[PDB]
């Protein structure tokens, strides 16, 4: 397990796991996206295919559940987010193994994150950009990966000034099953919780305070065998925050925060969940990957740190 | 734990503009990923999680450990035949202890001999150390005292402490045997090997070390006095009793007898060797006072007190107090101290510090602390198991279990799975969401492998699961196998433009009785239809039935109906004028296409061929 | 019962060459069509399924196809390691099988010839013996002369499979007689006859003389 | 994954063996159980299958009314009981599974026959004494008159296997075996080395030790 080139030639926004964990996908700002394999025999990763697939710095990317095929999603700052399906029928690195099957333009701003939902709710997307509205994107007949309507929007922040590089933005939809449609978002300094209500839209249910600048990273935590939920957050302001959630101005859900860790004294850029939602991954300024386990109580541990 | 992400290429140096470093947690344990979003820092490191055993050892260990805890069945749960229950009950928890001691020895056997770091080897040994410990002291006595049995007992001890520390090593037997400044074997050294041997149940090794100098020597030949007590006390060490209780009472009467009789006797023999001898006996007779001289560790302390003074467990309260005041605990290796906690009644607060270890192991020692009912669940109250609502064991079993579950090692996910399905705590339903949500990530390959995935979808009744992982799977041959509803009706399509462009399948639908069996759903039956006409087209009245039954089809149903008419014209009484009307009553782009193939208008074509038949009806 | 022809029955090629083996079916088999390999003294190892799916781990090199009711199973750049018997399979029927070689230059044999030991006659019986060492083709004659005369019917003889590394063969020949008529006899001789000889050569002993 | 094949060995003609194949790695219940066997330098012959979900079962003529292929699929075992075998039966047998047939029995030697098992007579073959100055020698052992087969050779001990050539046996006329084993050595050396060959014949529980050497005048 050494190191390797992604053969990028701008600097690489995201790297994404495929549901099974043999298979990456990669974007940069030189508009490519890269696919590596790895190989059974000699357990090392190996370039799958490589293509041009924006005109502008493709920033955000992830996989479809497999139960719908092999499917990528990309958000670029070109104000668009395609959709891809492998042709297992192409050589790899031919650069024609993955066909757009889509492009949805009504982002009238760049694009910074799109998730796929969770596999019980069809294929389904959310994306969010500088326009601070965010869209559901719903593929109705699972046989045509073309037909993709638009679900939903949502305005999330009000009133963006025309004049700040300093922007972010994240989702994270909540992986769990059995639980009530919702999902997560970070809006610069503030961080709110969607939820479908029974009128079939998105309502505001919730809000995790706290964050004192911009946050850089979040993802809702796989609740298998928890009742609650929980949901982590890298912030600027060089703290990692794990909040729960739990349901019972007018939302059905209550929020505590269970930690705050400034172990690594700067931003925290990344934070990342285990399947299990048993480990939680860290990364910042520092240099630094944190892991963390829960304690007894419910408080969290750093069971380890990689440099 | 400071661990090097790659110790070749370390993608940062000075504070150099402190760079975004990203991490991103995989589907697999051991395949994580970790990146920078930075000009000229293009490279990926995987990573894997900081003390992961991916060794086939392990899950061999993990496998065993399964065993004992399924095979415990309902005694792996304790009940706050019927005094016999109680007896039975620790009977066989406490061999379930044994089991498991022995499954971690194999374990860290095969990690010292297949190995690149033994730092693996000495951990797990000290583990075991500490479960000898705590066994010979829990679990086998069951609250009594050593008379109730006094064989096991004394074996498990003799044994936890000829475990915990290689001393006295070979390496040193020879190395006195060899050191001179002195007559013959005689100086503290000597003697100080002796009693550690005796101290430790070393008997035979013992004996062994003085038929090696001066047993008939110096002694037979100076004095014949000291001789016979040197001899018939090695005797004595020749039968120490091990089993009943009454003969030890006895032992201990005739080593007085001789340490009294030597005491005030004829002293023939050196100044040093006198008391050499005296000391000895004493040690065997049980002198408290000696027994502590002579004893390098606490561990030799307590063991010499259980063994030579008086056999009771009510007394190990003082007797480690006088080992401490004597030895005090040696803080270099880690079971030690466990064992001290064990000894004096405080069991608990162990299980963090063994999760640190080794979570296996620290898991299944929860569980059979449970099954003693060492330790239980306090908690008193929310709909599920993953918590600190039931037993502390239960915790660390399903978690476990969920760790597990990452490792990707298809072999171990019957155990995860198997671990979280017979958890003592959780409604049936709680666990039937935790596999729902768990069974998906199995790394399933071969069809063994997803028939375990679907038995399991099976016996937790997760029909929403499996049409899932078969949904998976679905995506000729594989669209053959297939053969939700839109797809089936895309896949009669198929067939039926198949049909109309016209083996083995084809036939079943209609080795080769196993397949019939398996078959033994609309689509496949008019593709049956279809094949059955075009049997009966190749085979008059045959050729009218099979164009009834594709005007039959044609009606259930464009490009179909385009194929009827062109088998039609190819052909050019009541019924078959009444079809064409239907058909004529029925009636893009692929549809035109299929018709210029053909030929190689159409609705023209089509009228003139009705036109044609009419007139032959009418002619008839 | 369904007959599999496979041609031919035996072939030899060079590392690198392009083989194919085809298999011609009694009578019209579908696609049910497999492809094997078996080294001697193992198990068969299935190679192709459904006449041309490639079996799980097996290298690219192998492919099946099918025309009609002839099935290929090609190798498109022969190995070393490659020399065996392969099997085509459609009751369950197999094809006779190929025999793969490996071919290179020719090796002439070296020649031994052994009498028999004084333990041998000292039981009522005389094997004498003719060895021919690595050598290059198979195809090596060997001809018993007693005194000068041909023998017939009183000799039997083996070949080790190809060297591994050399590819070459050898060969042994019994010559079998009764110490009765191998004591009638003075002059024993192996004449052996090969390609790589530019005439015959024979290695002879006189019986009882050291 | 792993056929195990178990129950050959030597039998009288007329007689019967019970041959068993356990399985695992796989679903024997909705597998197929194959027999195939192989008679010494021949092809592949196709004897018998069974299916495990209907218990459907088919021979080749050759073996019908005398071989009862069967299976138990709570051992996932399965069994080839072979009755009033025949010399034309003698053959290594391999299990082998279908979900074509991916998984192979390594195999085990059916030999069908009435001769008394004998060991085999050693006799040296002696470097001639005319063995060239700064040249090659070859010498060997000569595996004379047993029955069944197999034999196995070696050169002390295993210690020598470079220049060693073993021959396949040849069926007398008599009916018994006889195989030569040789090796090459350099003629400097056979007044200097030590030569043993080491012959065991597993069926006669025959070990012989064989020093070769040129022979005294």
């Amino acid at each position: 397990m050494q190191p390797f080139d992604s053969g990028h030639d701008d600097l690489v926004h995201d790297v994404v796991y495929d549901f099974y964990g043999r298979h990456v996908a990669t974007c940069s700002s030189d508009q490519h996206i890269k696919v590596f394999k790895l190989d059974k025999d000699t357990s090392n990763w190996e370039l799958s295919d490589s293509w041009r697939a924006h005109d502008s710095s493709i920033v955000a990317i992830d996989w479809a559940s497999p139960e719908y095929g092999r499917i990528i999603a990309s958000a670029s700052y070109d104000k668009t987010v395609k959709l891809w399906e492998e042709d297992p029928d192409q050589e790899e690195c031919s650069g024609r193994r993955w066909n757009k099957l889509c492009t949805l333009n009504d982002s009238k701003g760049s694009l910074y994150s799109v998730k796929f939902a969770p596999a019980h709710l069809g294929l389904k997307l959310a994306c969010l950009g500088n326009d601070g509205i965010l869209r559901l994107y719903d593929a109705l007949e699972p046989s045509d990966l073309r037909s993709w309507t638009l679900t939903s929007e949502m305005k999330v922040l009000s009133i963006p000034p025309a004049n700040h590089l300093q922007s972010d933005f994240c989702l994270s939809w909540c992986p769990s099953r059995f639980s009530p449609e919702k999902l997560a978002v970070s809006a610069l300094e503030q961080a709110i919780i969607y939820q479908r209500g029974k009128d079939g839209k998105l309502h505001v249910a919730a809000k995790l305070p706290g964050h004192k600048s911009l946050i850089r990273s979040i993802s809702w935590a796989p609740s298998i065998g928890r009742w609650y939920q929980l949901i982590a957050t890298g912030c600027k302001d060089g703290r990692i925050r794990i909040f729960k959630i739990t349901e019972k101005l007018q939302s059905n859900l209550q929020v505590e925060l269970l930690s705050e860790h400034d172990d690594h004294n700067g931003e925290v850029w990344s934070v990342s969940w285990n399947l299990t939602g048993t480990i939680l991954s860290s990364a910042g300024d520092d240099g630094k990957v944190r892991l963390w386990k829960a304690t007894y109580s419910n408080e969290f541990k750093c069971m380890s740190v990689i440099t | 734990i400071l661990v090097p992400m790659t110790v070749n290429d370390q993608p940062i140096e000075k504070n150099g503009d402190k760079m975004p470093l990203k991490f991103k947690l995989g589907p697999l344990s051991y395949q994580n990923m970790a990146f920078i979003t930075a000009k000229d820092k293009y490279k990926l490191y995987p990573v894997r999680i900081p003390r992961l055993d991916t060794s086939k050892e392990f899950s061999a260990y993990v496998s065993g450990l399964f065993e004992i805890y399924r095979d415990l069945g309902d005694d792996r749960v304790f009940n706050v035949v019927n005094s016999n229950f109680a007896k039975e009950h620790n009977a066989t928890v406490n061999l379930a202890m044994e089991a498991i001691l022995n499954e971690l020895e194999v374990f860290i056997g095969r990690v010292k001999d297949q190995d690149g770091r033994v730092n693996r080897f000495y951990e797990l040994e000290e583990s075991l150390t500490v479960l000898n410990c705590l066994r010979t002291m829990y679990f086998i006595l069951d609250g009594q005292d050593v008379e109730e049995n006094r064989s096991e007992f004394i074996e498990s001890l003799l044994n936890w402490i000829n475990r915990s520390d290689g001393e006295p090593d070979e390496e040193y037997i020879e190395q006195v045997f060899s050191v001179a400044g002195k007559k013959v074997f005689e100086t503290q050294y000597f003697w100080k090997l002796l009693n550690q041997l005796v101290l430790r149940g070393l008997l035979s090794q013992a004996i062994g070390c003085i038929e090696r100098s001066d047993l008939l020597p110096y002694l037979s030949d100076t004095c014949a006095v000291s001789f016979d007590a040197v001899s018939d006390s090695i005797e004595l060490l020749k039968q120490y009793p091990k089993d009943s209780s009454s003969t030890f009472r006895e032992w201990k009467n005739l080593v007085l007898k001789l340490s009294q009789a030597f005491g005030s006797s004829a002293t023939d023999i050196s100044g040093e060797l006198r008391d050499y001898i005296e000391d000895f006996l004493l040690v065997i007779g049980g002198n408290q006072r000696k027994i502590l001289q002579y004893s390098r560790t606490w561990y030799e302390s307590f063991c010499g007190f259980l063994l030579y003074y008086i056999p009771s467990l009510e007394l190990s309260a003082e007797y480690l107090q006088m080992s401490l005041e004597a030895n005090v605990v040696d803080i270099t290796n880690d079971w030690e101290q466990p064992c001290v906690d064990i000894i004096s009644g405080k069991i608990h607060s162990i299980l963090p510090v063994m999760e640190s270890l080794d979570s296996c192991t620290a898991a299944f020692t929860a569980m059979i602390c449970e099954a003693k009912g060492l330790i239980e669940n306090i908690f008193e109250g929310l709909e599920d198991l993953f918590s600190y609502r039931n037993g502390m064991a239960s915790y660390m079993l399903n978690s476990f279990a969920f760790e597990l579950c990452s490792l990707g090692d298809k072999e171990l996910w019957p155990v995860a799975i198997g671990l979280i399905a017979l958890s003592a705590t959780g409604t049936r339903s709680a666990k039937k969401m935790v596999i729902a949500e768990l069974l998906p990530h199995y790394p399933f390959v071969t069809n063994d492998d997803i028939e375990w995935m679907l038995s399991i979808c099976v016996e937790w009744r997760l029909p929403e699961i499996a049409k899932e992982i078969y949904t998976t799977l679905g995506n000729i041959e594989s669209i053959a196998n297939f053969s939700l509803v839109k797809s089936y009706s895309w896949l009669l399509f198929e067939a039926s433009c198949m049909e109309g462009q016209k083996v083995l399948n084809a036939i079943v639908s209609k080795d080769d009785v196993i397949i019939p069996q398996d078959i033994l759903v609309t689509n496949s039956m008019r593709q049956t239809l279809a094949p059955y006409a075009v049997l009966s087209q190749f085979y008059d009245r045959e050729d009218w039935g099979q164009a009834l039954r594709l005007l039959l089809l044609l009606i259930e149903f464009h490009y179909l109906v385009l194929l009827v008419a062109k088998f039609l014209y190819p052909i050019f009484e009541d019924s078959v004028a009444t079809v064409i009307e239907v058909i004529e009553t029925k009636w893009s782009n692929l549809y035109e296409t299929i018709i210029e193939a053909d030929k190689s208008a159409t609705l023209l074509k089509n009228l003139r061929k009705k036109l044609n038949f009419k007139l032959c009806q009418a002619f008839m | 019962d369904i007959q599999m022809t496979q041609s031919p029955s035996s072939l030899s090629a060079s590392v690198g060459d392009r083989v194919t083996i085809t298999c011609r079916a009694s009578q019209s088999v579908s696609s049910a069509v497999a492809w094997y390999q078996q080294k001697p003294g193992k198990a068969p190892k299935l190679l192709i399924y459904s006449a041309s799916s490639l079996y799980s781990g097996v290298p690219s090199r192998f492919s099946g196809s099918r025309s009609g009711t002839d099935f290929t199973l090609t190798i498109s750049s022969l190995q070393p390691e490659d020399f065996a018997t392969y099997y085509c399979q459609q009751p369950i029927t197999f094809g006779q099988g190929t025999k793969v070689e490996i071919k290179r230059t020719v090796a002439a044999p070296s020649v031994f010839i052994f009498p028999p030991s004084d333990s041998q006659l000292k039981s009522g019986t005389a094997s004498v013996v003719c060895l021919l060492n690595n050598f290059y083709p198979r195809e090596a004659k060997v001809q018993w002369k007693v005194d000068n005369a041909l023998q017939s019917g009183n000799s039997q003889e083996s070949v080790t499979e190809q060297d591994s590394k050399d590819s070459t063969y050898s060969l042994s020949s019994t010559l079998t007689l009764s110490k009765a008529d191998y004591e009638k006899h003075k002059v024993y001789a192996c004449e052996v006859t090969h390609q790589g000889l530019s005439s015959p050569v024979t290695k002879s002993f006189n019986r009882g003389e050291c | 994954v792993q056929l195990v094949e178990s129950g050959g060995g030597l039998v009288q003609p007329g007689g019967s063996l019970r041959l068993s194949c356990a399985a695992s790695g796989f679903n024997v219940s909705y597998s197929s159980i194959h027999w195939v066997r192989q008679a010494p330098g021949k092809g592949l012959e196709w004897v018998a299958s069974i299916y495990p979900y209907y218990g459907s079962t088919s021979y080749a003529d050759s073996v019908k009314g005398r071989f009862t292929i069967s299976a138990d699929t709570s051992k996932n075992t399965a069994y080839l009981q072979m009755n009033s075998l025949r010399a034309e039966d003698t053959a290594v047998y391999y299990c082998a599974r279908t979900g074509a047939l991916d998984y192979w029995g390594q195999g085990t030697l059916v030999t069908v026959s009435s001769a008394s098992t004998k060991g085999p007579s050693v006799f040296p073959l002696a470097p001639s004494s005319k063995s060239t100055s700064g040249g090659t020698a070859a010498l060997g052992c000569l595996v004379k008159d047993y029955f069944p087969e197999p034999v196995t050779v070696s050169w002390n001990s295993g210690a020598l296997t470079s220049g060693v050539h073993t021959f396949p046996a040849v069926l007398q006329s008599s009916g018994l075996y006889s195989l030569s084993s040789v090796v090459t050595v350099p003629s400097s050396s056979l007044g200097t080395q030590t030569y043993i060959c080491n012959v065991n014949h597993k069926p006669s529980n025959t070990k012989v030790d064989k020093k070769v050497e040129p022979k005294s005048c």
